[PDB]
Order: structure tokens, then C-alpha cells, then sequence
């Protein structure tokens, strides 16, 4: 119901990028998948991957081996930890929640954007 | 996958006319069909599900009428609050593909 | 009318070396053990053999053989070729159309039977049916006369024989023998090879040979071979078979000291001095053979009739664990689990559709080198006779049955394209076995493939596995599976108009998904068209696959190796 | 040691009046056509048959048949009953193992096949392997001195063989008589019978017998029957066989005419005046058998390594299309679809466990009335020998690649939950693979019935339709299915902590009900339990069913007509 | 959402039965399906079988050959046609509606009750 | 098919009381179990949809706690309001069979 991202709004390229999602208003354990949105300039919305609520995932198949997404669930939290970055995917981030029954992306995050150069 | 052409890339219109976004769909979505309203500087706001649903928070205007792949939405005598980047999405299959997004203009 | 030939090398291993004699009109023997060439000097005779293979000449009259020379001529294969499922009367006037010249009467088709069954002394079985396991005929022993009146249509002046004896008893095969004996004096040469001869039968010749591990060891006639062999060394002891004493030289009571007795031979230098002497229509090919296969077809109810009990009974038992398709949650499994049934059976019968070909594979063998057809003219009658009839009905049977009983879609042409459907995937999986099963005589080989390609075919039909979430290097495979396009029409015929969420409208709006309360929705998430190209795509796909493993079916009954 | 036997009535339809005589130690020759007795005389002395349809007496050295007779006395059947998957070394071992005492020494086991093998001339093939289709072993004349070897393990006096001419060549069955001549001389009492004989063969006997069409027209010693047939109005004619010339009576160049002279024969009158002379342990027992057929199991790759190579391909492909189910709406029809796959797999392969007891059939029936082991201790030790080793394999092989692949419940226990439930119903389907197989010499016949009653298992199994929806005078069907309990069981393992509507946790509420959002909702609808119990009581329907159709095997191989 | 039954409080023993359910503020035609309760006295409910949206139909399999629905679109009507009717099944009937996908007979009639005697 | 044994067929309770009614499924319901409040001379007026959910139109004090088979309603402290007849009812399968259904009764 209530999602916020913090993290770096820089990195260097093709090493790793961290983004964190913190969940108030509701638990992540309790019912929903949870997934991730980057928009890029030239706006174009690609969506990148849910947690389920247990735990399982998956991800867009645009990018395999190169995001991935744990989760803390003592406090609410599911990570973003996208690697080999290239300076091309500098897009906007975005958390976002998903119902599974009603289908849609109902909540979003803020948004955090994320630069790729040197 | 599933590619959602909004072929209408842009219109330019003026206040108090039903303007009519397609979206064009790659695949039989069957009433799978979301559609956003990104303001400038903001994430998508929710605003029709299930392709004739509404999602409360909006007038009674935007009205989506889509039937197998012809997905569209009817926005009836818009206001000065309704420009902005319409993306369309399914959510049929899993890699959820969103459209390319019109843009309304005013003349 | 005499055959000749001089220095025949034959390999694939030369299994032979050279065989140098001629034959009078009279009764020619070939006699031996079964690893000499005593069978395979015979099918170079007949030119059954590669003529790569063959090296020297066959010379006839001072004519060498022309194309014409298998056209006049008949060899008897050594098992019952005979249409035992006919009668007599009936298959005689099979190989009399395919014979004698479309000038010919219908009489004269009447009469030159009638001239050869009653010389055959088989006027008593005319119309009686020659023979079946399942269907009491005629003895054995005229079942081998009557592939030799067969093979005396057009008055052949030149007769081959495979094993007169085998597979007769002993009084039996005389009277084939006499019968024979009284062709060899009416201008008609018999040239055979028999295992195991008798003095019987040796009392009645005109002219022989011996074969043993490729070597030639006698020729001229048949009275003078107890008298040379005296001069090879032995002598015939008191009370013994002469035809089984000739034998008692070979396995040493070696092979290169007693040819050197024939090179030395004055029967072969007799003959030395005489081979220098010499060397020195297409509607009518299927008026016929459409009906013969047809009679086949009644004539054997544990064949065709079996098949239809099992298909009766299970249209009827589907009818009764289904009966009444509901238009509830659990409605998407039942129509969804019969017609993967129904697509199934269709597949797993058409493997009783390599009993065709196999079985008909050595008949096809013989009667093409003769002449009968064109390859065309076999492959349109058969498939016209057998591949048409037997999938018609069951795809009628079924469609009768367990139309109206589960209630399948109340609609007329729904009726009628579940009924096309099902006929076709007949078609395309009996394809698809013919193709297979084309220039094999092997069963357990084939059905063992078809059943390994039928399963592999299974799990892409779209039950076992939903095939969109196939990773992608997989996907294509789904193409090439029968049984995906005819379950994939089934599918597309059946669930338009229905429901499966009772009391919820869905058409409308579908609130709360991974539902599936509409007959689209478990149609698109199956990855399957609801355009009306989407069902006729699946039939113009199983229309291509007939034609494409029929002629792959005609290639290789085109390309076989027929020698 | 002589035979004797007197008034003979044999029925099911006598085909047999009465027939008189005795034989002496010596050499005992039975001749005629196969229509005649002799081919039932030979099981009537040999005690082969029904004694309630024996009449007459069989009296041996002034004593009747003991139940120690067969324990001592040897019988060859026609076909090679030997292990020519094993060798010559092997195979004695086995049969000195079930026949010589249990106090006798291992030495002596040692010693007295080498009394044999030494005698049989088969010192050159001992530890070669004897034979087969697809291993290349020792040539086929000495497959017939392999079984005699079998049968000459604790000296028995009196030997019997049935057609030890038949199956061999010409001077490869002189081999073999030659050697059984030098067993004429060693005390030791040979009675057999040969179709078509030679005078080669005729040359060496010591008494005779001819049978036709159930009539005695000879006996006494084997020189003699020249100089009676010429009493009887033929004469020899110069240069024939009398051995084929003793069947130129039979056939016209009747009967009755020609027993009439029988009954007024001298040889008869003698035997008249001499017959009414005389006539007024577990553990070892499955210590050799689990080997015998343990060496057959490894000695064919081509059924044994060739159904673990479609083992282990069927289970990378299995591996490579699923790959990871998915927790998403298609994840129930993926996890479904791949159990629902195995398990007709584990079925539709035990119809490969057919082939095991109907090819073992008729080694079985010889073996057993030699006595070389209680029924049970078969029963026990090849089940032993076959059922188990190549059924918990394959258990292992898919139950190995297919978990950690496809990414089933990823627990320790459900992981050998599945492998255990495999092996159960690949024991359950091959027990009622081997229920319906038992005593049956036909394989086309229960091919044909299992292929029928697994179908109308499959559509019980619960994929194909939906078993709470089926009219209640048919539900009682679903408990006779072995593809039920398994997929129960499958279903039950795997579907428990699973959810499938991603990103809606439904275990707490399922809103928006015709759904499947959690395993047990799937599973539920299936109609099948959720508590523990309902796992194990499809184990414990399975354990009942592999009792109760190996029992139905057990009667069936105890109940048959042995003779 | 407003049903209403409106037919004969009596009948004489084994002939048939009519009931009317007229259904206003929503068409029958629309969404849901429409199912018939008998309530006994000394109450025990029992359900009786729903006509669907699309005139196909269901039937409580204790009511075989009994019971047939069937429907007068053009004015929002379903009839019950309850034939050989015994004394014993003098129960208060009701018309009631089902969701589908909520599950639950969300509305219902007024009752109606029927007396089987002579 | 599937029989709704509420085995306490009635009770004796007073106001201010937690009374808890069961309803032995025989069978699993899999939380598909309605609840009903009949008052007498009325049709039943749905109370608990889904085992757990609640409907519309009444306090938070009626509340179904159901898990397998032993589906129960839980009444803390009723009113006077609430005497009535509770009838449970699977709609899992098709012939929907209901409780035979407890009546509260005042001391
Ligand atoms: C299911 O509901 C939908 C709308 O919720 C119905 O669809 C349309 O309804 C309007 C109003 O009567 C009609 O004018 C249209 O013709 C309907 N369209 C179609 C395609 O039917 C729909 O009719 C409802 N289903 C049924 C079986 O009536
Ligand atoms: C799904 O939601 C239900 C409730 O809506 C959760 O079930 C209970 O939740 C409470 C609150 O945390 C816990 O105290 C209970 O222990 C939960 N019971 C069970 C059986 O889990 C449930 O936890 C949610 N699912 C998941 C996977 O968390
Ligand atoms: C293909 C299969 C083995 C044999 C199949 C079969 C075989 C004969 C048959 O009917 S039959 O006329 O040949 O008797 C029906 C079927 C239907 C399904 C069944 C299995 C599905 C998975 C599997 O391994």
C-alpha cells in the first residue's frame, strides 16, 4: 500500500547496482507479489521481475542472470541487485504491487533513477 | 511475446472532445488490458483494468471498449487534467510488455 | 525355347564364381544346401537380382532377355501369395486384368481361366475361399496351385518356381510335382530349386544342377548325375536316396578339390562347345486392384469388424463416464479430457495401419517385377481400397456415438467439422505410419517408432504441458505433432460458445482472473487461434501432412531396393 | 533297465487305440508323420500327459512309475531350452545345483559336470557364452548337446528327447547321434522320435516303433522292419531310403488294412508272449535360481541397458520441456501433466514384464515336472531375479533427473516419497502384468489386453475426467486402477504446500471462488484426500494389489495344465 | 437483486406444481443464475436447482424427472414446474440468486408456501 | 455427496455470551462455507461468505474460524437481535446441501 526506494542515484558501469523497496501500510509476507519497474528516458516502461509473497520469482526473461531479487522479511524489505550494468539501462526505477486476482500494477513506488556513466 | 502497439504515437487535440487511443494488441489478451496515466515527473497512476473496468478516483469519461485484440480507450470531453503519456499493458502472460505510450497535445 | 548363360559373377562378396549351362524345354533343377547359391542362381534366371550385380550374359534363343522378358514369364514365390481371404474364381480374375490386353473380351477373360483352373484340377474350389487362420479354406496344397495359376495368365512359355516343396506335405507336393510334370511336357520349362528333394521327385526330371557354397558341381540332364558321380570316386551304397546320396558328398562323407573334378568335367566340355555356339491401362490397373484389397476387407471380420467392436464399445463406454458435459468448473476438464482421447485414439489405431504394408509388403515385391501395376496405380487403388474405408467409419462411429450422449455443441456444422476433424487426423497419423512403415518388413521395429513418436507427439498436443511455457528452443517442436493440430481444432470447435463459471457472465467483464470462466480463455492460454483461420489452419496443416508422408511413402515404395 | 507298457486308450478324442511293447537298453526310435501318435507316445512314457487320460500301465524293471521317476530320469524339449545368454560352465552349474543332493560336495559339483562336459566334446565352449540373437555365441548343434548335458546330471538310466534331429543340419545332427550312440553302449536308455529320418540315421538304432494316425504297425529291433514290409506285399525298390520307403506305405504309394496285418504279426506274437510276462532344499532352491536369470538380466543389453537408455533420454526430455514449473495459473497443468506422465509411463512399460514369464513359459513347464524346484521357490526367486532390479532402476533414473530439473517439492522426504510411490506402481502394473500373463504362450493376445484395460485405467487415473463428476454406478470403477493410486499419490505429494495464483496468497481466503489458487483446492476437486492417511492408503491399495495379482500369478503358474 | 415468487398456496396431490419468480432491478438475462429453495417444515432447507444465465440448467439430483425450470426472457421470469407432487413435500418455497464467482445465494425470494392436500 | 452435520442441533445461551457453533463438514470444504441467519417467517439472510469473510450488514462479532472440515461461527457476546436459526452450506460441490441448522434459545 505505501512503498518507498532509497538508494544510489549514480554507479559505475558493469560492476552492480543496489535499490531497496521499504513496505509500509502492509506486510510482504502477507499477500502479494511484488515486482519492479525501470522506465527509460525516451519514456518507454519495461517491467523487470516479482518476488511472490513466499519467496519465489520470476524475472523478464530481457534479463536473465543479470537481475535478481531477495527479500528481508523481518522488516519488510525486497532488494534490487542488478549487475553488469552497461551504461545503456539508465532509466527511472520504480517498486510496484501487484494483486493477482484484480491483475494490475495497483500501487507504485516513488521513483528513484539511476545514471550509468564514469 | 506480447507487444502492444499504441500506433497513435501522439494526437493533438483540443478541450471538450472524445479523442479514442487504440492499442493494438500482438496476441489475444481477452480483456487483459491495463491503462495508465503517467503526469510528467511521476509514476503510472491506475486507471482502467480489465479493459472496461474503472478504477475510482477518475469521472466517468474514460471508458475503455476493447473486444479480442482491439483494445481502446474512449476518453469523452477531456479536461486540462488529462494530458499525459497513456501507456496500455497486458497482463495475459508473464513478460508484461507495456505499450509505447501516446502522447495528447493541445493545439 | 532354351535359356543360357556363361561366366556370372555375382557379389553384393562374390558368392559365386561362375556357372556356365543352358536349359531345354523340360523340367531344370537346382539342387543344394541352403548356404549354396541354389537360391540365388534362380533369381538371376528370373532377373529378381541388381544387373550391377550380375556380370555375365542371359541369352534366350539368341535373344537377350528385353524389358518384355518379365512381361511373359512367372516366378512363384516360395510362401503362399495367394489371396487366401478370396476365393479361386476371384483372384484369377484379378491377375487376368492385370495380364491380359484391354482388347480382350470379358469372355475371353471368362474362357483362359477356364482353360487353366480346370487344367489345374482346382474346379472343385472355384468358388470355395482358398484359406485364412480365422476363416476355414482350401489345403494348403492348392494354395500353391493357385499362385501358379496366377502365374499362367498369358501363357508364359517360361516357368520360375521358389521351392516347390517347402512348406508341403509329402503326398501333398506330388501332386503338385505331377501337375507340374504334365506342364513339362506341354512346351512350358520349369526352372526351380528345391531343399530337401526326393527320389520321387528325382524320377521325373528332364535336366539338373548343383550349387554348393557358390561352386557348380553338375550340369546336363538329370538321369547321368548317378553316373558321373561313380567316376568322382564314391559309389551309391546298397538302399540309399540317390538325391540324398549327391549330398553325401559335400560335408565330407574339399569344396576346391571336387570343382576341379567338374573343370575336368566332358558334361561341362560338352557344354563348352555350345555356349560359344550361342555366345559366339491405368483406370483398368485400378478397376481391379481396388477391388481385391476390398475383398480382403470383408474377408476378414477379426481385421475389420474387431475394429469396429472396439470402437462400438468404447463410443459407447466415452458416451457413458462422460454423458452430459456440465457447464461447471469441472466442465474444462471433461472436454478438454475427451477430445485429447478421441485425438489419441485416432493416433494410437492408426499403428493397425502398418499391418497393411508389412504384411502386403512381399506380395508388392513379386507382383510389381511382374508387372502388374504401376506404383501409382498400387498406391492409389490401396489407399482408395483400405486407407479410405476403415478411416471413414470410426470417424463416423465415434462421431455418432459421442456426439449427442456428452452433448457436445448443439450446433449442425460443429457436428460435421468434430466428424472432418477426426477423419483427417485418421488420415494424417495412418500417414504419417505408412511413411514409416514404407519398405519395412520388420513390425516390431516400426510400431515400436511410431509408438516412441506417437508419445513424443503427446506431450506437445497440449494437455501435459501448456505450450507457450515451453522455453523457446523447444517451441518449434510443437509443429510437428499430429496430434497437436486435430486436438487443437477439437478444441477450437468446441469451446466458442461455452461457459464454465456458472451463475458468472464472463463475456462481459472477467472480474478476479486465473479463472478461466469462458471457453476463450482456456482457448488463448492454451496458445491457440480464435480467428476462423486458427481452426481450418490446423486442417490445411494435417492436409499437407498427408500429402507429404504419402509421397514420402511413394519415394520409398518408389526407391526401394526391389531386387 | 527296460520300458514296458501295455493297452494305451489316450483321449482329451482318442487319437490312439492301444499299443504294445518294450524297449530295451539300447536305442528306442519312434518314426511316422506328425499327425500320428509320435510325438504322444513319447510324453506317455516319459509321463508328460494326464494320467486320467493314460489308460494302460507303464512297468519298469518289474515296477511301476514311481513320483521317484521323473527325479531321475531326462526329458529334451525340441527348442533350444537353454540359457544361451549364459555359458556352458554356468548353465551345468545351475542344473547341478537343483538336482544333485544337498549333502554333496561343491568339489563334487566340481567334478561331475566335468565327468559330462568332458564326455560331450564341449570342453572348447565352457566358458564361452552359448548364444544369442544379439551376442554372438556357439553354433547350434551344440546348443542341442547343451540341454542333454542338462539332463545328465545324477546319471540318470533312461533318456528321453523330443526331435533331436530337428533344428540342426545335415551332418550337424550326426554329431549328436554319434554322441548319443556312445551313450547307447554306456548303459544308458535314449527314447525319442525323429521326423523325416536318414539311413544314416537308421543305420545305428537298436529298436523301433512306427505311429500313424494313432495305429502301431511296428515293433521290435530296427533291422528287422526291412525284412517285415516285404512280407506285407512291397518290395524295396533299387536305390530309395528305407526309412523313406517305410512312409511309401503309409500314403497310398487303408489304414485299418494295414494294422490288420499288425495284429497278425510275429513280432507282435513274441511281444504278446512277453508283455503278459510282466503284466500278469528351499534355500539352495533360491540360491541358483535368482543367479540363472541374474546372468540373463546381464547378459542383454538390448533389453536391459536398452530400457534404461529410453529411461534416461525420456528423462533428460521430460527434464528439459517442464524445467522449473512455474507457481503461475499454468504451473497446475505442467505439474499435473508430468505426473500424470509418469505414471502411465511406470504402466505402459510393465507391459514389457509380459515378456519376462510367456518367453519363461514352456522352460518353466519342463523344468518343473524335472523337479528342480518347488513352484514357489520360481515364484520367490525370479521376482527376485527381474521384477526387482529392473523396476527400482528406472524408479531411481527418472526419480533422480526429473526432481531437481523440474523443481518438485524441494523437501528430503517427498523426494523419496515420489521415488518410493514410483517403484510401487511399476511393481503394481507388472503384478497384474504378470497376473494376466500367467500360464499364456501368446504374446499378441495379453499385449492386446492390458493395452485395452490400462486405457480404461487411464481415463479413471483422474486427468482425463474429473472423478467426482462421474454417475455413481460408475465410481465404483475407480478403485480397480492402478494409475489411479499412483497419481493420487503424486498429486498428494507434490500439490500440498504449492500455490499457483501468483501474488494472491490463498490459503487464508480464496476470494473469487471457480479459482484452483492453492494445491489444495486442486487437489480437493480431484476428489482426494488431504490428511496423511490419504498419501499411504494408496501404498497400502498397492501393496494389497501387488499380493493379490502376484497370488493370481502364483495360482495360475500352480493351477496350470503342466502336461 | 429484487425477486418475488407469486402462485397457488395449495394444490391437490399428485398432478404438478406451478411458481412464478418475477425478477426486477437486474435482468435474468445479464449475469447470474437462478435457483429454487424448498424449506420443510420442522426446517430443513433444501436447495433445488439454478438455471443459468443462458437457459442451461441443473437440477438437485434428489429431484430427477420432478423438477424442470424453465424461463420467459422477455419479461424476466422462471418457472418452477414441480409435477407428481406428493403430500410431503408441502415446503415453503423460495426463488433465490447466485454470484458464480462470490459463491453464496446472495438474494432471495419473499417465500411462498404450498400446502398438498386434498 | 457432502453432508453438513451441525451436531449441536440446538443451545441454550444468554446475552453477553461467546457461543460457538460448529458445522462437521463430511468432507473438505476448503473454506467454501456459507453461513445463514433464518428469523422466523423469512428467506436466510446471508452472514459469512467464504468461512472467514463477513458480509455487509452486521457487527464484527460474527466471525468463522474454519479449517478442513471443522468449519465453526463464532458468536461473541450476542444481542437479542441474533436468536435465529444458522444454517451452513457448502458450495463446493453441486448439489448444495445445507446444515441441518442450531437454534439459539434464551435460559
Ligand atoms: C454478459 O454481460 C455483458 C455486459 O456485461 C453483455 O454484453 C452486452 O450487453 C448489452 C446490454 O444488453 C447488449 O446490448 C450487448 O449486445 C451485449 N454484448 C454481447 C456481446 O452480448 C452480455 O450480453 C452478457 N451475456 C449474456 C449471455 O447475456
Ligand atoms: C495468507 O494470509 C493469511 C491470513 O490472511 C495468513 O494466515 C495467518 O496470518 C496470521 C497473521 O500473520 C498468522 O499469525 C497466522 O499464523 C497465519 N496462519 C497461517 C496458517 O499461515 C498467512 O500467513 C498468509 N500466507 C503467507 C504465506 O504468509
Ligand atoms: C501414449 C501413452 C501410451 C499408450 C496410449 C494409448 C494406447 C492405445 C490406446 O487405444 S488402443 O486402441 O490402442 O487400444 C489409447 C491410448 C491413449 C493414451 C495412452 C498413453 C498416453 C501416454 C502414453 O504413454
Amino acid at each position: 500500500v505505501q512503498l518507498q526506494e532509497s538508494g544510489p542515484g549514480l554507479v559505475k558501469p558493469s560492476q552492480s547496482l543496489s535499490l531497496t523497496c521499504t513496505v509500509t501500510g502492509f506486510s510482504i509476507t502477507s499477500d502479494y507479489a511484488w515486482n519492479w519497474i525501470r522506465q527509460f528516458p525516451g519514456k518507454k516502461l519495461e517491467w523487470m521481475g516479482y518476488i511472490n509473497f513466499d519467496g519465489g520469482t520470476t524475472y523478464n526473461p530481457s534479463l536473465r542472470g543479470r537481475i535478481s531479487i531477495t527479500r528481508d522479511t523481518s522488516k519488510n524489505q525486497f532488494f534490487l541487485q542488478l549487475r553488469s550494468v552497461t551504461p545503456e539501462d539508465t532509466a527511472t526505477y520504480y517498486c510496484a504491487t501487484f494483486y493477482g486476482a484484480k491483475g494490475t500494477l495497483d500501487y507504485w513506488g516513488q521513483g528513484t533513477s539511476v545514471t550509468v556513466s564514469s | 511475446d506480447i507487444v502492444l502497439t499504441q500506433s497513435p504515437s501522439s494526437f493533438s487535440v483540443s478541450l471538450g472532445d472524445r479523442v479514442t487511443i487504440s492499442c493494438k494488441a500482438s496476441g489475444y489478451i481477452l480483456n487483459r488490458l491495463a491503462w495508465y496515466q503517467q503526469k510528467p515527473g511521476n509514476a503510472p497512476r491506475l486507471l482502467i483494468s480489465g479493459a472496461t473496468s474503472l478504477e475510482t478516483g477518475f469521472p466517468s469519461r474514460f471508458s475503455g471498449t476493447g473486444s479480442g485484440k482491439d483494445y481502446t480507450l474512449s476518453i469523452s470531453s477531456l479536461q486540462t487534467e488529462d494530458v499525459g503519456t497513456y501507456y496500455c499493458q497486458q497482463y495475459w502472460s508473464t513478460p508484461w510488455t507495456f505499450g509505447g505510450g501516446t502522447k495528447l497535445e493541445i493545439r | 525355347a532354351v535359356l543360357s548363360f556363361h561366366n556370372i559373377c555375382y557379389r553384393v562378396k562374390e558368392i559365386l564364381s561362375n556357372i556356365n549351362g543352358i536349359m531345354k524345354p523340360g523340367l531344370n533343377a537346382i539342387l543344394g544346401p541352403t548356404g549354396g547359391g541354389k537360391s540365388s542362381l534362380l533369381d538371376v534366371l528370373a532377373a529378381r537380382k541388381d544387373p550391377s550385380g550380375l556380370s555375365g550374359d542371359v541369352l534366350i534363343n539368341g535373344a537377350p532377355r528385353p524389358a518384355n522378358f518379365k512381361c511373359n514369364s512367372g516366378y512363384v514365390v516360395q510362401d503362399d501369395v495367394v489371396m487366401g481371404t478370396l476365393t479361386v474364381r476371384e483372384n484369377l480374375q484379378f491377375s487376368a486384368a492385370l495380364r491380359l490386353a484391354t482388347t480382350m473380351t470379358n469372355h475371353e477373360k471368362n474362357e483362359r481361366i477356364n482353360r487353366v483352373i480346370q487344367e489345374l484340377g482346382l474346379d472343385k474350389v472355384a468358388d470355395s475361399k482358398v484359406g485364412t487362420q480365422f476363416i476355414r479354406g482350401v489345403s494348403g496344397g492348392e494354395r500353391k496351385r493357385t499362385s501358379i495359376g496366377m502365374e499362367l495368365i498369358t501363357d508364359p512359355s517360361i516357368l520360375f518356381l521358389d521351392q516347390p516343396t517347402t512348406g508341403l506335405d509329402s503326398s501333398t507336393a506330388n501332386a503338385v510335382l505331377l501337375l507340374l510334370k504334365r506342364m513339362s511336357k506341354q512346351g512350358r520349362t520349369i526352372i526351380f530349386s528345391i531343399h530337401q528333394p526326393r527320389y520321387s521327385i528325382f524320377k521325373l526330371f528332364d535336366s539338373l544342377t548343383l550349387l554348393a557354397s557358390g561352386r557348380l558341381m553338375f550340369h546336363g540332364p538329370a538321369q547321368e548325375a548317378l553316373g558321373y558321380f561313380e567316376s568322382a570316386g564314391y559309389h551309391c551304397e546298397a538302399y540309399n536316396n540317390p538325391a540324398d546320396f549327391f549330398l553325401d558328398i559335400i560335408n565330407g562323407d574339399l569344396i576346391e578339390k571336387l570343382a576341379e573334378i567338374y573343370v575336368n568335367s566332358s558334361f561341362y566340355k560338352e557344354t563348352k562347345a555350345e555356349l560359344h555356339q550361342l555366345s559366339g491401362s491405368f483406370c483398368h490397373q485400378l478397376r481391379w486392384v481396388s477391388k481385391r484389397s476390398f475383398k480382403n476387407l470383408l474377408g476378414n471380420p477379426q481385421a475389420s469388424i474387431a475394429q469396429i467392436i472396439v470402437t462400438v464399445v468404447l463410443g459407447l463406454v466415452i458416451g457413458a463416464i462422460y454423458f452430459g458435459l456440465k457447464n461447471d468448473s469441472t466442465g474444462i476438464q471433461n472436454r478438454a479430457g475427451v477430445l485429447f482421447f478421441l485425438t489419441t485414439n485416432q493416433c494410437f489405431s492408426s499403428v493397425s495401419a502398418v499391418e497393411l504394408f508389412v504384411v502386403e509388403k512381399k506380395l508388392f515385391i513379386h507382383e510389381y517385377i511382374s508387372g502388374y501395376y504401376r506404383v501409382s496405380s498400387y498406391f492409389l487403388g490401396k489407399l482408395l481400397s483400405d486407407l479410405l474405408p476403415m478411416r471413414m467409419l470410426p470417424s463416423i462411429i465415434f462421431t455418432c456415438i459421442v456426439y449427442f450422449m456428452l452433448g457436445l455443441k448443439p450446433k449442425a456444422d460443429a457436428f460435421f467439422v468434430m466428424m472432418f476433424t477426426l477423419m483427417m487426423v485418421a488420415y494424417s497419423a495412418s500417414s504419417m505410419a505408412l511413411a514409416i512403415a514404407a519398405g519395412q518388413s520388420v513390425v516390431s521395429v516400426a510400431t515400436l517408432l511410431m509408438t516412441i513418436c506417437f508419445v513424443f507427439m503427446m506431450i506437445f498436443s497440449g494437455l501435459l504441458v501448456n505450450l507457450t511455457t515451453i522455453a523457446s528452443w523447444l517451441s518449434w517442436l510443437q509443429y510437428f505433432s499430429i496430434p497437436r493440430y486435430g486436438f487443437t481444432a477439437l478444441q477450437h470447435n468446441e469451446f466458442l460458445g461455452q461457459n464454465f463459471c456458472p451463475g458468472l457472465n464472463a463475456t462481459g467483464n472477467n472480474p478476479c482472473n486465473y479463472a478461466t470462466c469462458t471457453g476463450e480463455e482456456y482457448l488463448v492460454k492454451q496458445g491457440i487461434d480464435l480467428s476462423p483461420w486458427g481452426l481450418w489452419k490446423n486442417h490445411v496443416a494435417l492436409a499437407c501432412m498427408i500429402v507429404i508422408f504419402l509421397t514420402i511413402a511413394y519415394l520409398k515404395l518408389l526407391f526401394l531396393k526391389k531386387y
